[PDB]
């Protein structure tokens, strides 16, 4: 609508659908998220990367 | 007024709804979101992650606690004998339980998916050794010798310059899900157990320690998932927080 | 080919030939701030390579009974060089970190360190045994400087955390029978732009032997651990006179 | 202007952080593809260098013969909005009549959500969270019984009087928000959002709220970061005698639109203090249950 | 005032009227009045199976 | 009727509600609005306008209370002595109270952006001098001379025909937004010190007053704003206002 | 707040109404439904047996 | 003297860099400002006693009795506005009565 | 809709977003307003204006 | 700790038994005289 955008996530990576009444969207619902995921960042953030099939070490 | 009908349900407050409530501060604006490193999305991220389990999980006094996060080996005499064991169930009390896979699983009725954990060992260089670390699913009792765990699924480790090895749990399940499993007609859901066997032997030359020591870090695979939100076992809390 | 390696920045230049690869913290390489991220007025000075370079600070040895060790950032090294002159002389601050710490042994040596990052690292106290007392750690504890120091609990990391969990942070493993190093790259990490390189430390960093160091009598017994640092991208605002707290 | 080559040469200034990985969308869990057996010298899925601190890339097909299996279970129950919008206990209020504590018919509540276990272990799973919230109030006697009584519920951010009896002029609430309502009313709910003067609330500050020495008398401010303290919730019976009965405030948190970075390990130690991560030093316990031996179950 | 709570398999069951459980800060609970209206609720298929 | 349900917040009030209320006389038409001069649409416009700043905020006896709108300089020994100082917090107890800004920011609990005070000479035409105006930043301890303010941010003013200067107090803060700060753990938003310093001498010829005054006007920049609408920290009463 | 007025019916719980509730699990998805044989569909079909 | 401002900015008196404001000025509109509500005015109905005693009270429509309110509107000479007026009633003890 | 333009801000320089349900516009909701600001009808109201760089008086 | 603030190089001993310690012309002057105990040491390169 023609509300305020104060949200929390107002300018994040992945779109929310969400409901509201109010003109100011933080007041809205906690609404769908989108399923994106990033494990490599936590599991798996070296430089060189190396294969399944390689020997990790050589 | 616009004719209305309240149903049941009216005037409860449901923990897990998901309404509207009326704003507090109208026309505020947050503080814009700067750059921060490390976001996560999803709490799948985090059961990716491997972390240690305490497969050693006896030590109870405070000055042998670190000893949980490690586990030897040997030279041996041969007879294929027996390193360790432990349950597969992730979410079942015992050495799970120290890793951040067993935590978040807390958090949560039911979970599906394989698992992985490697091994590592921490022995001297000179040091060699073939173990057979096997995976027993469900109905299969404890393995009581070597031959007999080797009939399942299983994992033939060469100690050498990769200094570690990765056993896959499979989901292998009648079920699609499974619930945590314990003791009694939850046993149902119990994942298997894991058996770690001597293959050959701990060889050392004359120089090198007779014992080390292996570390295992657990995590799951990505075909992981987990539903049906609940809190966890424990309350980390005696009387009020002051 | 990836067990060799060489990290030069400024006028130092770093060499190991077992090496376990290098870790990019969080997946993302240091950067300086950016105009829409950054609030504070003044043009930033960037003294580069007098400041973007490693720093051997400090030495500790390995026992057959140690417990473990964790820095804080920056504050080892906000006494030291033009960086520690920077971090005086200024309000604000921000960088990041190329962290290598060193440990060599021989190959009828064993033992596995575990060297992590730890962000906003809060130190607790064992509350008096019982619980009971709310003590409250000394400065010379929360802010050791480059010295570094010992940890009581390891098992909770003197913080009621597992250090069984302590792999979810940016981290690599120095096993004796495979690598003699550890590298890990940090970006900067805080919910501000820029802070107080003196009032905050924005991670710990821990050096931890979860595999005891072991070997047979006549092998060398002393087995050093050296810490060697370099901030990257170091940025800094808000001028005034030195101050050191 | 430039022209020494090194000044032109320079990636001084470069503000965009390079990212080494990416996320990809996942809102079913990974299929299992066919795989048959491998009698090959070179390739070597299963070992591994646990130094190098990544997880294992070694999967199910390439360590056993796998059928195919279509994965279709859901990841939307682990997002971190399905995790922490569920409203949890954070705080409560009494406010009694004969007392010890508030035996003047008001209360101030310090804003802050450490004193309660169950929520605290989830938020502390995270060092930076930044989110919206949504308050409910529920109100009754410390029997559970329900009075014909008014309340009025106000928000005092940092720097505003903070009420210090039912009378207070602080009540006027000319520029607070305040709420009033009865206990016979369904509870209380409102939205709020991020308030901090900081992009996120941490719940971990390694250091010190001010410059200075560092004494004794002054360690209890160590881990004190003021962009968490958002305020005070004061409440009181709406009159000028003291009310007939004594009450009790519940306040409820649901968090929504959230975001969070930096995970860390799970507490395993029991909660001592709101301020802080101490624990007690001589019942340091295992993380979980224990053995007798590594070779029985 | 009552409170209802859904306790999945695994999750701590509250063992008196005051037991830690009932935070809640996961599980959901429903709090009602006896004088409202009956408390409704929807739960979908939960089974493993 | 249609069929609804009610939910949390049923009856309750909240004063900053921004809903629909019945109207109390229909079909009533105001007074039209006529143009007036001087409409103000943003408070923000206000904390433009520079009032007078009390940095001499000692007496306070009824009959000595407009001594505090000035302060004085005079001739010295020129050992580049200390004149005056004060903090540049603008929501802090002290001289900041006097200001219309420090006033209006006293209803919100955040604020951001540059401040900047200006300073006029009313000695006598032929009085003559230099002074140095410094801003330390946070962490800063109140300059013990001259020579340590220098460090910071400063604006050397050279009497003339130019009777003011202008001392800019930028926005250098690690928060985008600071509370208001005073003694105890919210010092942490303290925004610094303002010293005023003799860089040369009052001088001044035969015939001419040996002491004169300077009298400080404050305000924000261009991009100062206020967050979290709050009440102010007075209230002017005692009793019942009758 | 909108204009509306409660008619007779409100608050009464019919056992038979067809109507909506609160979901107590928000996100979550059952077990996919694998092929079973025998389905029913109307009990018309078993009186034909 | 002139009766103006200082109109000297950060950049001609400092070195700066580029600051890409996006802080809102959206609270400190008139409406953000005074559109919540405050005390301004209070009305007894006592049983026995010395002012309202028989069961009705007049109110004069004057908000100048509270501090907190007064104040605030008091930062202008001229105001047109609507207003949302809310009546909370009560026992002294903040009792709810069927009345 | 089709009610009376009775608001207390009806003809302003500034436009507001609203919500009613009644005939009478000033039993509408306060609304968002536009973010119009004019200091210098208070800071700088100057007859012959002076630059930054200038010497005020000359 | 005090060496460690100049030019340096940390030597790892291993397969490739030696390492190659750069001494950059770090001068004041575009060419050094030879350097000697007195007035000469202004043409000093330093110390390893
Ligand atoms: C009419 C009044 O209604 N307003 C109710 C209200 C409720 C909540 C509210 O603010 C709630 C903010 C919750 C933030 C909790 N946080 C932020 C981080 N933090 C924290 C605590 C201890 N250590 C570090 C951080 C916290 O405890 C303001 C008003
Ligand atoms: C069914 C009855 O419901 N009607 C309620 C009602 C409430 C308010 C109302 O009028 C409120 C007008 C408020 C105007 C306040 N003002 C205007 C300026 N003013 C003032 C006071 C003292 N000195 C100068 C001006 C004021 O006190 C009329 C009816
Ligand atoms: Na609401
Ligand atoms: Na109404
Ligand atoms: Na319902």
């Amino acid at each position: 609508s023609h509300e305020n955008s104060n949200s929390a996530t107002e300018g994040s990576t992945i779109n929310y659908t969400t409901i509201n009444y109010y003109k100011d969207s933080y007041a809205a619902t906690a609404g769908k998220q989108s399923l994106k995921q990033d494990p490599d960042k936590f599991a798996n953030p070296v430089k060189d990367i190396f294969t399944e099939m390689a020997a990790p070490l050589k | 007024g616009f004719p209305t009908e309240l149903k049941p349900g009216t005037n409860q407050f449901l923990t897990t709804d998901d309404g509207v409530s009326a704003p507090i501060l109208p026309n505020f604006h947050p503080t814009p979101c700067i750059h921060i490193p490390g976001e996560v999305r999803n709490l799948l991220e985090l059961c990716q992650v491997e972390t240690i389990l305490e497969v050693n999980n006896v030590p109870t006094n405070a000055t042998s606690l670190m000893e949980r996060l490690r586990f030897p080996v040997s030279a041996q005499a041969g007879k294929g004998e027996l390193c360790a064991v432990f349950r597969a169930d992730p979410g079942r009390n015992g050495p799970w339980q120290s890793t951040l896979l067993g935590q978040l699983c807390g958090y949560y009725t039911q979970w599906s998916g394989s698992l992985e954990v490697t091994f590592m060992f921490t022995g001297s260089f000179m040091a060699t050794g073939k173990m057979l670390i096997a995976y027993t699913p469900p109905g299969g009792p404890l393995p009581k010798d070597r031959a007999t765990a080797m009939l399942g699924t299983h994992v033939i480790w060469d100690f050498g310059l990769q200094s570690s090895v990765t056993l896959v749990i499979p989901w292998i399940s009648n079920t699609h899900y499974r619930a945590h499993a314990r003791d009694g007609v939850f046993d149902y859901y119990t994942t298997g157990l894991v058996s770690i066997w001597y293959q050959t032997n701990y060889v050392v030359p004359i120089g090198a320690p007779n014992t080390a020591y292996i570390i295992a870090l657990a995590a799951a695979q990505k075909n992981f998932t987990m539903k049906l939100c609940k809190d966890a076992s424990d309350i980390l809390q005696t009387g009020t927080i002051q | 080919s990836d067990r060799v390696a060489q990290l030069t920045i400024g006028n130092s230049t770093i060499t190991t030939q077992e090496a376990a690869n290098i870790i990019v913290g969080y997946g993302e390489w240091p950067s300086y701030c950016s105009d829409s991220d950054a609030t504070a007025v003044d043009k930033p000075t960037r003294p580069d390579v007098s400041v973007n370079r490693f720093y051997t600070l400090d030495t500790k040895l390995w026992e057959k009974s140690s417990k473990g060790w964790y820095w804080k950032f920056p504050d080892v090294l906000t006494e030291t060089g033009v960086f520690g002159q920077n971090a005086q002389f200024h309000y604000l601050y921000r960088s990041g970190f190329c962290i290598h710490v060193q440990c060599n042994a021989s190959k009828f040596h064993q033992g596995a360190l575990l060297v992590a990052v730890l962000p906003e690292y809060v130190i607790g106290t064992v509350a008096g045994g019982t619980g009971t007392e709310d003590t409250h750690p000394p400065y010379k504890q929360t802010q050791p400087g480059a010295d570094g120091f010992e940890l009581q609990h390891p098992y909770v990391l003197d913080a009621g955390i597992p250090i069984s969990q302590l792999t979810v942070c940016p981290h690599q493993w120095i096993n004796l029978r495979t690598n003699n190093c550890a590298t890990i790259i940090v970006p900067y990490i805080n919910a501000l732009p820029f802070d107080s390189a003196l009032n905050h430390c924005n991670f710990g960093l821990l050096v931890v032997p979860i595999s005891p160091l072991d070997y047979d009598q006549g092998a060398t017994p002393v087995i050093p651990i050296t810490i060697t640092l370099a901030p990257m991208c170091s940025e800094f605002a808000g001028l005034r006179q030195a101050v050191t707290q | 202007g430039d022209r020494v080559a090194d000044v032109i040469e320079s990636s001084i200034g470069d503000s965009v952080s390079r990212a080494l990985t990416h996320a990809l969308p996942a809102p079913t869990g990974q299929n299992t593809q066919v795989s048959s057996h491998r009698l090959d010298t070179g390739k070597v899925p299963a070992l591994q260098a646990a130094e190098i601190g990544a997880s294992s890339n070694a999967s199910d097909e390439s360590m056993i013969e796998t059928r195919c299996v279509l994965n279709s279970h859901s990841t939307a129950e682990t997002t971190l909005d399905s995790f922490f919008s569920r409203a949890g206990l954070v705080g409560e209020i009494d406010l009694p009549l004969k007392g010890t504590t508030n035996p003047n018919g008001y209360a101030n509540w310090d804003i802050d959500i450490t004193g309660y276990a169950q929520m605290r272990r989830k938020v502390e799973l995270f060092t930076y969270m930044r989110f919206d919230a949504e308050f409910t109030f529920v109100a009754c006697t410390p029997t559970g019984e329900v009075v014909p009584q008014l309340l009025q519920y106000m928000f005092v951010p940092p720097g505003a009087p903070k009420p210090d009896s039912r009378e207070s002029l602080a009540w006027q609430t000319a520029t607070n928000p305040s709420v009033f309502v009865k206990l016979s009313d369904p509870p209380a709910q409102v939205s709020v959002p991020f308030m901090s003067p900081a992009s996120a609330y941490q719940w971990f500050y390694d250091g010190y709220p001010t410059f200075g020495e560092h004494k004794q008398e002054k360690d209890l401010e160590y881990g004190a970061c003021p962009n968490n303290m958002m305020g005070t919730f004061s409440v009181r019976t709406v009159g000028t005698s003291k009310s007939k009965y004594p009450l009790v405030v519940r306040i409820y948190m649901r968090m929504k639109h959230v975001r969070a970075w930096i995970p860390r390990p799970m507490r395993n130690q029991n909660y001592l203090f709101k301020a802080n991560p101490n624990y007690a030093g001589n019942s340091i316990k295992p993380t979980g249950a224990s053995r007798t031996a590594i070779t029985t179950l």
